């Protein structure tokens, strides 16, 4: 800044990743330091709201209400703007089975039916299913035997 | 003391006895108060409003069509009164003598799908979309979103969806 | 004291009461 | 005192220790 002092840009936050050892500046604040970046497995997933509008990498426009949903065997690359909720593994659905759900909010379900609030559903495919952020687990239904 | 060093995100309300009026002081100077003038406290550090936060201030400082700040010719800042201040996210500012900061650090009023925020009006005033508001009129702000306040329109309370199942009223 | 030796992976801030500014 | 008020007809040789100069 003009006086000399670092100009900061306040109320914007500053993520960082791997490279050569930097000096603190004044003014700045270290909310967060060392620890590994995000790991996931391919069986589990991030979920992810948004804390307030922002761009994406794909230049998808994000609303707040926008939940994300980071499946597969990765490391994800954290926000400023991006709040991790959670993490929710992938439902495994053993042969002759199906995975009761509900609807939290209007949407689309995987079967493409128009889901309204409350609305339940079957989830008849089979091995391991990753529940939608709107998706909520509740258990596995086996088939009744009928010898 | 006659030495006044004010940090670079700081400020101080100096109060003039000649002139009898305050004024801000700010920024990275060293600048010191003359013997006329007093200094009534140590630099407060300027206000920092946080993406996605907002915060209000009464008695807020006058501008222009240039929205600078508008000292009256007492030398005094120029004061709305009875208004107030909504503020989102900026670099951060002085405080200027007069304010009264009511509001300040919150995130702001995000609000679920299935839920909505109802919002009497506390007196008239004009919409976003050109609309007239009468002062007994119920908003209802429904949807995945972040509400932006104004300082006329007050928050009744928030109302979730009903969900309705199958063979139900 | 006056004199201020910095090891090379190492860093101050320094506060200027001149200039009024780190 | 950091105050330092000259008369209109007066004058001061200020030292200047940081550039060591007067």
């Amino acid at each position: 800044d003009i006086t000399g002092q670092v100009r900061l840009r306040h109320a914007d936050q500053e993520i960082r990743l791997a490279q050569d050892p930097f000096p603190l500046y004044p003014g700045e604040v270290l909310e967060k330091d060392i620890t590994p970046l995000q790991v996931v497995l391919p069986n589990t997933a991030l979920h992810l709201k948004a804390l307030l509008d922002f761009e994406d990498k794909n230049g998808d426009k994000v609303m707040a209400g926008d939940e994300w949903l980071f499946e597969g065997p990765g490391t994800y690359i954290p926000q400023k703007e991006v709040e991790v909720v959670e993490i929710i593994q992938a439902t495994v659905i053993k042969q002759n089975q199906a995975l009761r759900l509900r609807a939290r909010k209007e949407c689309f379900d995987r079967e493409g039916k128009g889901r309204v609030t409350g609305e339940e559903w079957l989830v008849r495919s089979v091995g391991a299913y990753l529940p939608a952020v709107f998706e909520e687990v509740l258990d596995l239904v086996d088939a009744v035997i009928l010898t | 003391e006659a030495i006044i060093r004010i940090p670079p995100y700081h400020y101080i309300h100096v109060l003039d006895q000649n002139s009898n009026v305050s004024r801000v002081e700010v920024g990275p100077k060293t600048y010191i108060r003359q013997d006329n003038e007093r200094v009534l406290f140590a630099p407060v550090r300027m206000v920092t409003v946080p993406p996605r936060h907002y915060c209000i201030v009464a008695n807020p400082v006058s501008r222009d069509t240039q929205s600078s700040v508008l000292f009256d010719i007492t030398g005094q800042v120029r004061l709305r009164h009875a208004d107030q201040e909504i503020r989102l996210a900026q670099d951060p500012f002085p405080l200027y003598p007069g304010e009264v900061l009511e509001k300040d650090i919150t995130p702001l009023q995000v609000v679920l799908p299935n839920t909505a925020l109802h919002l009497k009006a506390l007196l008239d005033f004009e919409d976003k979309n050109g609309d007239k508001v009468m002062a007994g009129d119920e908003w209802l702000f429904e949807g995945p979103g972040t509400y932006i306040p104004q300082k006329e329109v007050e928050v009744v309370e928030i109302i979730q969806a009903t969900v309705i199942k199958q063979n139900q009223a």
